[PDB]
């Protein structure tokens, strides 16, 4: 029969030195078989809990596994910045049951939250190189914030809508601090009649504003 | 498709009797074992308890989770509760009510490794089907079997090398002047079932505290056709000579890799080690299924890729078969 | 005391096409206790089993439910499987995982970093590397920080370096960027004092074979 693996929250937020709760139910039951693994982006997964309550050799004893039957949780306790990562939960039978419940879980993000700081904001006119190709793109970044920003544009006063892509860092392992990458792909046709570009990173009530004037 | 055979022998002239039946399967996923009970369409209803649920321990090796460790090729022990349906778990006096009930008992023996079984089915039905001899099929999972009933040449005795044989022993014997049998064994409780204090009188084995151990007989049929015989029973040497064969070499007489030993906890619950097994690797090779010693409740065992321990020198962490196939040496004469 | 798997392959393949990975062990032998198992996981999807190999003495393999017939999982020596991968959709690009497990469908007790097989019927492309300076007419200052951008390529995976590797304090290269065209653009970013020496940036492609040296100096505008 079809075993079908249920994990939930999606995505968590809890701040430093806290607690964080993943449930991960099994639609068939498992005696105490489940895993835990911990995945950074691009980074092997690592395993942490395996029979659902045995902490793996190397794993701190901050990470508790609990849960039997249909129903399992995974509280990790002195949260940390290193913590931010993807979790997930697998159900492996054995004997009888091999393949009968061999499902992954759907995957939960962990966001450990920090003291605030404030983006400093960049900005970075295209090269000569680039206008030469016909197709121009201006890339503005803003390091070492947290939380979440929302970046605008504005040509001449006017705000973009169109050709605008945006490329967030994980969070560091040390601060828990984003860093994130704004490129705006416009024509050179369209480049050459605008000539005040705006780069706008706004942190809630905080906004920083970085600009420049084309032909300067 | 390629239906397999499965030899059925009739005496001309019937003397309590019943005949059996065997014949060993080609190896099937371990998955499809669940649920499988045997489906008869012969004229002779099977046996009700037979595909009822006995609840089995499931015991199985796999290498160690732990990483760092399992740099070590280091392999560990899960023991969990399973249901097993059509085995040959008989119980007491079955063998006799089916047969005044001409009802049949199929039931299967599982040879398994860590993943892939091998089932040897058995049929037992009594002689009056050997007269009619009407043909059976039976399905058992993906496999199919031929009911094949074949009148051998001597009136009540067992063809051995084209001669009969009728083992009497008795002053019958006396004046007219190896046999493959078949063990089961059942579970009953009582006092004159001590089946571990005739253990310690037959064979050098320190067996103290024999109470607390398992209770019960085994019972064979010799030669095909032939009486109930229980085991032990000290006034049947024959009996006797089937015990010291069943005791003497456990697993049976007559490829696979041994990985390292193992031990494990037969009820799933206990607080500490209670069986002895040697897992290995290859293709699956003797029984899978056993039952545990140190426990007056019959403890089924199902350990799919290990080896029960059947030496019995230390009646700790021991086991014994459920079924035994084997030839046993007794005496008698070829007719004429 | 590391032990690893590495999984090698994974190029940009056409649809309905066919692509063999291969998965390596580093310092670690086989033994017979073991299983090795290829896992992958779609951007925005959960892991899948693909299958498994007892890669022993004795062979039994096992493969899921939707990849039978279309994956062949094989054991080819004491430290070496493959997977082939037949008449592959869209569906199929993801990350594909070398697993290590003591059982068929297991506890997995060790990973690899990943592959990735990208399905697409495209072209592969070059990087275009151009560099990111601020402007001129900004007052300098004690530190600067300059930059190399990544426009279109394919497939997906490229390595940026600075001098070499030499320097890594300061460094911060982002995650790529999926644009309308299917292509994807990556930028990474370098902060240094003005009083340093230019810094060169290596971006490479192994794809297409491509290592462009573009280095930037403070002066740059
Ligand atoms: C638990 O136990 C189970 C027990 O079942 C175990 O699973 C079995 O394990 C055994 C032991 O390894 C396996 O047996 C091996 O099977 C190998 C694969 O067999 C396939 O491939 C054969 C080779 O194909 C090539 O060659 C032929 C002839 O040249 C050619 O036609 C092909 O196209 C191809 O080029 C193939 O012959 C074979 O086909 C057989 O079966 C079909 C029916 O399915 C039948 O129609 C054929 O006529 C033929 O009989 C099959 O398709 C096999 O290669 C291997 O043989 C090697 O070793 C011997 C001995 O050294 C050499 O002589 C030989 O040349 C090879 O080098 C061997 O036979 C078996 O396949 C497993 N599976 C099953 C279901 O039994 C588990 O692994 C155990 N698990 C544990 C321990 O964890
Ligand atoms: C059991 O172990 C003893 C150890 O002395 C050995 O002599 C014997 O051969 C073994 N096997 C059996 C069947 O007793």
């Amino acid at each position: 029969t079809g075993q079908v693996l249920t994990q939930t929250p999606a995505s968590v937020s809890e701040p430093v030195e806290g607690t964080v709760t993943i449930k991960c139910q099994a639609s068939q039951s498992i005696n105490n078989w489940l895993s835990w693994y911990q995945q950074r982006p691009g980074q092997p997964p690592k395993l942490l809990i395996y029979d659902a309550s045995t902490v793996a050799s190397g794993v701190s004893s901050r990470f508790k596994g609990s849960g039997s039957g249909t129903e399992f949780t995974l509280t990790i306790s002195d949260l940390e910045c290193a913590d931010a990562a993807t979790y997930a939960c697998q159900s492996y039978g054995y004997g009888i049951s091999i393949t009968d419940n061999s499902a992954f879980g759907g995957g939960t993000e962990v966001v450990v939250r920090g003291d605030p700081v404030a983006p400093s904001v960049l900005i970075f006119p295209p090269a000569a190189d680039q206008v030469a190709t016909g197709t121009v793109t201006i890339v503005c970044v803003a390091n070492k914030y947290f939380p979440d920003v929302t970046v605008t544009w504005e040509v001449d006063g006017t705000t973009q809508t169109t050709g605008i892509e945006n490329s967030k860092t994980p969070q560091n392992s040390a601060d828990c601090t984003y860093n994130l990458s704004s490129t705006l792909t416009l024509t050179s046709t369209q480049y050459n009649s605008h000539k005040e570009y705006t780069c706008k990173v706004t942190q809630g009530t905080t906004s920083v504003v970085q600009s420049f004037n084309r032909g300067d | 498709r390629n239906v397999y055979d499965m030899k059925i022998e009739c005496p001309h002239t019937v003397s309590e009797n019943s005949v059996i039946g065997y014949v060993e399967l080609p190896p099937m996923p371990l998955a499809d074992t669940a649920q499988m009970v045997p489906e008869s369409s012969c004229s002779m209803d099977n046996h009700q308890s037979i595909n009822t649920i006995t609840k089995y321990t499931q015991v199985i090796w796999r290498g160690k989770a732990d990483p760092g460790q399992s740099s070590q090729n280091s392999f560990e022990t899960v023991s969990t509760e399973v249901d097993l349906k059509g085995t040959c778990v008989l119980k007491h006096k079955m063998v006799e009510e089916s047969y005044r009930s001409r009802k049949s008992i199929t039931c299967y023996d599982l040879s398994c490794n860590s993943t892939f079984c091998k089932p040897t089915l058995y049929m037992i039905v009594p002689i009056h089907a050997c007269n009619m001899m009407k043909s059976c099929l039976i399905a058992l999972g993906p496999y199919r079997v031929q009911v094949v009933y074949e009148r051998t040449y001597c009136m009540t005795g067992v063809l051995i090398e084209g001669k009969c044989f009728v083992p009497d022993q008795s002053v019958v014997s006396i004046i007219k002047h190896s046999v493959h049998v078949v063990c089961f064994f059942v579970a009953v409780k009582g006092n004159t079932y001590k089946l571990f204090e005739q253990v310690k009188k037959s064979f050098e084995s320190t067996c103290n505290d024999t109470e607390n151990k398992v209770q019960g007989y085994y019972i064979c049929i010799v030669g095909g056709n032939s009486a109930p015989i229980y085991v032990p029973t000290l006034d049947d040497f024959r009996s006797m000579e089937a015990f010291t064969g069943i005791f003497k070499s456990p697993h049976g007489e007559d490829s696979y890799s041994i990985v390292g030993p193992a031990n494990a906890k037969v009820p799933h619950s206990a607080s500490s080690d209670t069986l002895s097994l040697i897992a290995y690797s290859g293709i699956p090779s003797y029984s899978s299924l056993s039952i545990l010693t140190s426990s007056t409740d019959a403890k089924h065992v199902f350990s799919p890729g290990l080896f029960p321990k059947l030496n019995h020198t230390n009646c700790d962490k021991s086991a014994i078969p459920l079924t035994w196939t084997g030839m046993i040496d007794l005496p008698g004469y070829y007719e004429g | 005391t590391g032990q690893s798997l590495v999984e090698s392959g994974g190029d940009l393949v056409k649809p309905e096409g066919s692509l063999t990975l291969t998965c390596t062990a580093s310092g670690f032998s086989f033994s017979s206790t073991h299983w090795i198992c290829w896992v992958r996981q779609a951007p925005g999807k959960g892991l899948e089993w693909i299958a498994c190999i007892y890669v022993g003495n004795t062979y039994d393999s096992y493969y899921a439910n939707w990849a039978k017939g279309r994956f062949t999982i094989s054991k080819t020596s004491s430290t070496t499987v493959t997977l082939q991968m037949t008449t592959l959709t869209a569906a199929d690009t993801a990350t594909y995982f070398c697993a290590r497990s003591g059982s068929v469908f297991g506890v997995v007790s060790l990973w690899g970093p990943g592959t990735l097989v990208t399905v697409s019927s495209g072209q592969p492309k070059a990087p275009s590397v151009f560099p990111l300076a601020p402007c001129c007419g900004d007052t300098p200052s004690s530190t600067v920080t300059l930059g190399c951008l990544v426009k279109g390529y394919l497939p997906e995976p490229v390595t940026v370096t600075w001098n070499s590797g030499t320097l890594t304090n300061g460094v911060r290269t982002f995650p790529s960027v999926r644009q309308s065209s299917g292509l994807y653009s990556l930028s990474s970013v370098v902060s240094v004092t003005s009083s340093s020496q230019p810094v060169t940036c290596n971006v490479a492609h192994p794809a297409t074979n491509t290592k462009v040296d573009k280095t930037v100096a403070p002066s740059t505008c």
